């Protein structure tokens, strides 16, 4: 569980490693994510908690990058949310390579 | 300093919403039905937008209707 | 293919895209036999996806 | 377990929010879900399946 | 009266079909 | 009380009227024409020119593409902005 | 750091700001408050502090339309709330207070 | 009446052609019945095949809605005036435009040639409207005079050779080597949009939302009113054969026998496949030169073109 | 004699909005005989427009069905001048063409 | 029954609202393109 | 009199009741309304010119 939980905290933590000055939801994030590295038990059962649960969720902002040619949707979450899901990715994935989920012929594959 | 348009602010904002509410000769606000001290007017007007603080006035409404 | 859709005039390949970015000589030559295996074999893989699924 | 496809799900209906804008998607899967990988490539899997069919 | 105008005081300045019963009971 | 000022754009230009001239369509021609004739003809021949003109044993489905002949949507005009075909192919193509 | 339970005090400020200054600007009323942004104030209208929100027990009929939406359309709640016209986190408690109860 | 009077025929919707992407605001038709153009809030000016309905050719270089289009009859020119404050003059020799007249404050809402002395005169929003040299592009005269945006304004040869309605519903007739008025008609109670000038008789008529007026030459004696239709009304067009049409912002046509006031049919047109109810109703309108066909500009984008029922009796 | 220009369009599209609609139907509508809604009418032009931007169905419970025909089509019209303004600039942009700030930016907030 | 949102019709037929009588035709784009002259010069 | 009082006698303006009812009719037509002529025209469009 702590090495899933590394990862994809430190994934979260790579799209802000410049780090200008941010913003303040950005702020909550970083404060949010640094604090899961320092109690990780309490961050795991937190999110087994919302995953055994929750089942209404804050809005999410919308934005679109412009590649001139065409835009590109960008979804905004809140920081649990995002904490929470992330784990859940990790895991996913996990648990789907050991047991050979996906055939070979998908392939934006780990290997190549 | 910015600490200080907050309680600026605040003190307006409780102006507007707002017979009851006052303040003492220092700079307390205080409700003068339930004798009440209320260390922001709005945190003061919430024991004025209170359950508890209606109910006194409506007894000393009786109680003076007697 | 040609059961379900016929093509008395050979318009099959009004629309049939190639590969312009290479030479002549590279290009895909255009025939009847080799355009219409090429939407006969479009077409059967598009109806073994319903629309209301996914489309191509 | 069912518990982890009722949160996967859940999620993806959310209302979307742009300044005035607000709306909800019952339909659409949000592609800026962390999981939605998983989802994208599996489903994907299930066509896939349709395509070539089971014996092949 | 007809021409009353309600003053423009500026905010700025659903149904459901039943064929989602028969697919989820479906399911 | 009128300014020596001047501009760039007020200078001569074109100082010479075009005249329409005989087979451009001089108002000669126009006053001893019969237009409703002409009309008529012309209207005719475009309409004669209209009319000249014209295993896998294994599967989820049977065909859905039977009777799907595209349909009109490109022939009908619509005048709504949001629901014009234009828009509609605009909005599908720049958006993701 | 921000987030926290909330309080009378920033609640009916709350409802005297809203009420002031209007249910679009956000960022003018999260200035007011302390310890809470602008999302969590919005959220936190139309979540529970505005007046349209229905607080109350369940009809009979709500509950019949609740179960039955929620065998039509299992885990959205963002499609239900709006159609028996009450939150979508109070008819979450409500539902897993009706199979609580029902066993 | 006189005596149930002039019988003429219904008129049929013939054909309509769509492509435009604007409210087409206005449509003129070229001397010799070969192509009518069409002004559009779309930026463009389109020339049309009268015969085959077909779009010959798309004009840019407007910046706002075209307003106003005259093709000339002596002088292979198209003059345009805009929304945007510009009226242009473009050679059909090139398709371009080779002179621009400058000078009114706001919008130009109208325009029109003198038949015979080659001068442009135009109506705009800032209550003027001026007389304009075409050859050398120059305000001749402003005739200052309504208190609001003149709206239409007529060209004739005769006596009060410039015929003009404004918004402050009061008609002024100017004398046009002296740039002042002659005659002022106060007799609409709401805003005169449209004016007609009568091909033979020697009379015009003016037509504003509560009712239409024909007047006597000179000098404006009143004649008749025509009342019936009942909508903000922007076009009054008339055949030699005296037939009176007038178009209407609620989508309605009327046509009118010219001599009594006899509206002898009543036309409301569907609005356009996609469209709304709402975007109903005729900008303008106007008759080919054989006078066997009626082309509307409508608000649903579209141009329809009517043609003489031929069974009729 | 100021001339329209890449500057003023957007403004001056609005002003003779705002003028089309005055004096057409202040000159339409009327028989208020005092003044008759002027500032009021154009702000509902306004909260209208600000609806559609919204895609927030627009109706006001009270209302002459003229004068909501009215700013449905002037509405509808200000609607498609603004949408064709974005498809032509999202078609200058990709071809690259025009190299602006605030065109681009603008342009994204509209599609 | 059911019609897909890649469908589903709004506003009836051009043609049918109109009726029959009437021939409405959609020109877009145009034809005799510009270089052409309207009004041809003599010479 | 009250009106004309700024202007010349030359120079007309519309006051009293009659000028405002209609006269009726005047026939197919008469020579009362008719464009000055040919000759008239040529003479005001030359001098004007
Ligand atoms: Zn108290």
């Amino acid at each position: 569980d702590t090495k899933l939980l590394i990862l994809a905290l430190e994934r979260l933590k790579e799209a802000y490693s410049v780090k200008s000055r941010l913003n303040q939801s950005q702020r909550e994030e970083l404060g949010l994510i640094e604090q899961a590295y320092d109690n990780p038990h309490e961050a795991l059962s937190r999110i087994k908690r919302h995953l055994l649960t929750q089942r209404a969720f804050k809005e999410v902002g919308i934005e679109f990058m412009d590649l001139y040619s065409h835009l590109v949707p960008v979804y905004d979450v809140e920081p649990l949310e995002k904490i929470t899901d992330a784990y859940l990715d990790q895991y996913l994935w996990y648990e789907a390579d050991k047991r050979r989920l996906f055939p070979p012929w998908i392939k934006p594959a780990d290997t190549e | 300093s910015s600490s200080e348009s907050n309680r600026d602010r605040r003190e307006r904002l409780r102006q507007l919403a707002l017979p009851y509410f006052m303040k003492n000769h220092l700079g307390s606000y205080e409700c003068k039905l339930c004798l009440t001290l209320h260390n922001n007017e709005g945190s003061y007007l919430a024991h004025t937008q209170g359950k508890k603080h209606q109910t006194n006035l409506a007894r000393r409404a009786a109680k003076e209707a007697k | 293919y040609l059961t379900e859709h016929p093509d008395p005039n050979n318009e099959n390949i009004v629309g049939y895209n190639n590969k312009k970015c290479w030479p002549r000589d590279a290009r895909m030559r255009l025939m009847k036999h080799d355009v219409n295996l090429g939407r006969a074999v479009f077409w059967d893989i598009k109806n073994r996806l319903p629309r209301s699924v996914t489309t191509v | 377990d069912h518990n982890i496809a009722d949160y996967m799900t859940a999620k993806n209906n959310v209302v979307i929010n742009y300044k005035d804008m607000n709306h909800t998607n019952s339909y659409g899967i949000i592609r800026g879900l962390q999981f939605a990988s998983f989802i994208v490539q599996y489903y994907g899997l299930v066509m896939d399946l349709l395509v070539l069919g089971l014996h092949r | 009266q007809e021409w009353k105008i309600p003053p423009c005081i500026s905010n700025w300045k659903v149904h459901i079909n039943e064929n989602f019963a028969k697919l989820a009971e479906a399911l | 009380q009128l300014s020596k000022q001047y501009s760039s754009r007020d200078l001569p230009s074109h100082t010479k009227i075009k005249y329409r001239q005989t087979t451009q369509d001089a108002p000669e021609e126009v006053r001893n024409r019969d237009f409703r004739r002409e009309l008529e003809e012309r209207e005719r021949a475009a309409a004669r020119e209209k009319n000249r003109d014209r295993w896998d044993d294994d599967v989820v489905f049977k065909n859905c593409a039977k009777g799907v002949d595209d349909q009109k949507k490109d022939k009908r005009f619509v005048n709504d902005t949001l629901r014009s075909e234009f828009h509609k192919k605009f909005m599908e193509k720049y958006i993701k | 750091i921000k987030g926290g339970v909330w309080r009378n005090t920033e609640d009916e400020i709350l409802k005297a700001a809203v009420m002031k200054y209007g249910k679009n600007q956000w960022s003018r009323i999260a200035s007011l408050l302390h310890r809470k942004s602008a999302k969590q104030c919005k959220a936190r209208w139309y979540e529970w502090l505005d007046p349209s929100i229905k607080k109350t027990e369940w009809s009979r009929e709500e509950e019949e339309k609740l179960l039955h939406l929620a065998k039509l359309m299992p885990t959205q709640w963002r499609t239900i709330a709006p159609i028996i016209g009450r939150t979508a986190a109070q008819c979450l408690e409500h539902y897993e207070f009706l199979l609580d109860k029902a066993a | 009446t006189m005596p149930k009077p002039q019988w003429h025929p219904p008129w049929k919707l013939y054909r309509v052609i769509s492509g435009h992407l604007g409210w087409v605001r206005c449509i003129a038709v070229e001397p010799g019945n070969q192509w009518f153009v069409t002004g559009s809030a779309d930026r463009t000016i389109k020339i049309w095949d009268l015969a085959s309905g077909k779009l010959k050719l798309s004009l840019t270089g407007h910046i706002s809605t075209v307003r106003g289009v005259i093709v000339s009859t002596r002088s292979p020119y198209l003059f345009s005036c805009g929304e945007d404050k510009q009226v242009k003059c473009w050679d059909l020799e090139y398709n371009k435009v080779i002179r621009h007249y400058h000078g009114h404050l706001s919008a130009v809402y109208g325009l029109d040639l003198h038949p015979t002395i080659d001068v442009l005169v135009t109506c705009s929003r800032d209550s003027t409207a001026r007389i304009w040299d075409v050859r050398t592009k120059a305000s001749v005269h402003t005739l200052s005079g309504h208190t609001n945006a003149v709206a239409t304004v007529r060209c004739q040869a005769a006596e009060p050779q410039i015929i003009t309605g404004s918004h402050d519903t009061t008609i002024r007739l100017w004398d046009l080597v002296a740039g002042k008025t002659r005659v002022t008609l106060t007799n609409h109670k709401k805003s005169v949009r449209a004016v007609v000038l009568h091909p033979r008789h020697y009379t015009f008529a003016s037509g504003s939302p509560d009712n239409i007026k024909q007047w006597k030459f000179p000098d404006g004696s009143f004649i008749q009113n025509l009342s019936g239709h009942n909508a903000i009304i922007n076009t009054l067009t008339v055949n030699s054969d005296g037939v009176l049409v007038s178009g209407a912002d609620n989508g309605t046509m009327h046509l009118w026998d010219w001599r009594t006031g006899y509206n002898f049919q009543r036309v409301h047109a569907a609005v356009q496949p996609g469209s709304l109810d709402s975007e109903s109703g005729i900008f303008a309108c106007a008759f080919d030169q054989s006078e066997s066909r009626l082309l509307t500009a409508e608000a649903d984008k579209t141009i329809k073109v009517y043609r003489e029922d031929d069974t009729a009796t | 004699a100021k001339t329209v220009t890449k500057q003023r369009v957007e403004s001056h599209f609005d002003l003779e909005l705002r003028a089309a609609v005055m004096h057409d139907i202040l000159d339409m509508m009327p028989e208020g005989i005092k003044q008759n809604k002027a500032r009021t009418i154009l702000q509902h032009l306004s909260e209208a427009w600000r609806c559609w931007k919204a895609n927030i169905p627009w109706k006001v419970p009270g209302l002459p069905t003229p004068i909501e025909n009215m700013i449905l089509r002037y509405v509808k019209a200000k609607a498609d001048w603004w949408t064709n303004t974005a498809h032509y600039n999202r078609e200058r942009i990709r071809r690259g063409a025009t190299v602006d700030k605030t065109v681009c930016k603008k342009n994204l907030g509209r599609l | 029954e059911v019609v897909l949102h890649e469908d589903k019709k709004y506003y009836p037929t051009a043609e049918e609202v109109y009726g029959p009588e009437v021939e409405t035709i959609v020109q877009e784009e145009d034809t005799q393109p510009l270089t052409e002259p309207i009004i041809k010069p003599v010479k | 009199a009250i009106a004309r009082q700024g202007q010349s006698k030359d120079k007309v303006i519309y006051s009293k009741y009659t000028d405002l009812v209609p006269k009726e009719v005047m026939n197919a037509d008469d020579p009362d309304l008719q464009r000055p002529d040919e000759e008239a025209i040529k003479e005001i469009t030359e001098k004007t010119r």
